[PDB]
């Protein structure tokens, strides 16, 4: 609603290993992101920075699925895939269709 | 904070025949079912 | 044990609200602190052990569910039996109670689907709980009879 830790807030994030869903009183920064960082010793791109929220407290629901490895490297060319989702919020249920 | 920005007017696109989801969890075949719900207009 | 004394609007069903912003009873905002005409939205109950019946703490639980439309995971206390096939019984597939002969089928059920309904909206395809397989149902009082 306000996204300033005065009210609850849902947060869905794949951090390249798992998907985490947190409903927790985040105090967000103005420009959240994920920092992928590139290594020169090997041609491997990896996530390094997680600066979405400045805090997390007073919170009830939290889910983390199984781990998975995904190719977050820089792929050059056309978009080789499409992903569509629909989010609804009906009577206390947040429905995600994929 | 990130400041290397270049704002542009909001770009628009025509979305057509998109935003249809299975409205329930029941198997149903060879049926012209009709529903009323929150759907993305064509 | 606390309850939300003030909110600027009522809730929707099954919605939680753990906010603590000061509720501006008056028209003048008081910048989120306590004062006059703007009150703390939560109030604590007083549950003395020797206070009236209407003030005694009551424990409430609400079991909310939806019946016979999705793959069941919770089951009742009833012990299963062995189905009698090609003959009509008082079957019970994850709760439904009907009557009719059963038969095998080869329909391609999606994983999140567990029932299958025909044009008449009655059950024409079912998945057996213990054995993962797709079946179909027909009645047994069928066929016209002329005399
Ligand atoms: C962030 C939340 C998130 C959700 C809700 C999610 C759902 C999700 N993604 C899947 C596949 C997959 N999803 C992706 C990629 C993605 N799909 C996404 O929603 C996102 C954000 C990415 C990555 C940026 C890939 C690569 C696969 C499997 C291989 C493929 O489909 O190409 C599957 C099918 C799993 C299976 O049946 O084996 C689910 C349920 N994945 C997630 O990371
Ligand atoms: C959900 O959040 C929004 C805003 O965070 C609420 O909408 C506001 O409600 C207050 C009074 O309750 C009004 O003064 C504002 O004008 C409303 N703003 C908007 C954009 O609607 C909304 O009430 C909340 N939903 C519920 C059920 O309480
Ligand atoms: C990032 O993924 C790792 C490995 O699955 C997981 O342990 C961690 O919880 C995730 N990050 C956060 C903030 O949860
Ligand atoms: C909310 O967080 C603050 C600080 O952690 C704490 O004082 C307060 O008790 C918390 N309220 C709830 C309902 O958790
Ligand atoms: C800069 O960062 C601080 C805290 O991270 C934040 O309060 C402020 O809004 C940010 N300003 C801009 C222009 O991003």
């Amino acid at each position: 609603t306000t996204l300033d830790s005065k009210t609850q807030s849902l947060l869905i994030v794949n951090n390249a290993t798992n998907v985490v869903i947190k409903v927790c009183e985040f105090q967000f920064c103005n420009d959240p992101f994920l920092g992928v960082y590139y290594h020169k010793n090997n041609k491997s791109w990896m996530e390094s920075e997680f600066r979405v929220y400045s805090s997390a407290n007073n919170c009830t629901f939290e889910y983390v699925s199984q781990p998975f490895l995904m190719d977050l490297e820089g792929k050059q060319g056309n978009f080789k895939n499409l992903r569509e989702f629909v989010f609804k919020n009906i009577d206390g249920y947040f429905k995600i269709y994929s | 904070n990130l400041t290397t920005r270049t704002q542009l007017p909001p770009a628009y696109t025509n979305s057509f025949t998109r935003g249809v989801y299975y409205p329930d969890k029941v198997f149903r075949s060879s049926v012209l079912h009709s529903t009323q719900d929150l759907f993305l207009p064509f | 044990y606390l309850y939300r004394l003030f909110r600027k609007s009522n809730l929707k069903p099954f919605e939680r609200d753990i906010s603590t912003e000061i509720y501006q009873a008056g028209s003048t905002p008081c910048n989120g602190v306590e004062g006059f005409n703007c009150y703390f939205p939560l109030q604590s109950y007083g549950f003395q052990p020797t206070n009236g019946v209407g003030y005694q703490p009551y424990r409430v639980v609400v079991l909310s569910f939806e019946l016979l439309h999705a793959p069941a995971t919770v089951c009742g206390p009833k012990k299963s039996t062995n189905l009698v096939k090609n003959k009509c019984v008082n079957f019970n597939f994850n709760g439904l109670t009907g009557t009719g002969v059963l038969t095998e089928s080869n329909k391609k059920f999606l994983p999140f689907q567990q029932f299958g309904r025909d044009i008449a909206d009655t059950t024409d395809a079912v998945r057996d709980p213990q054995t993962l397989e797709i079946l179909d149902i027909t009645p047994c009082s069928f066929g016209g009879v002329s005399v």
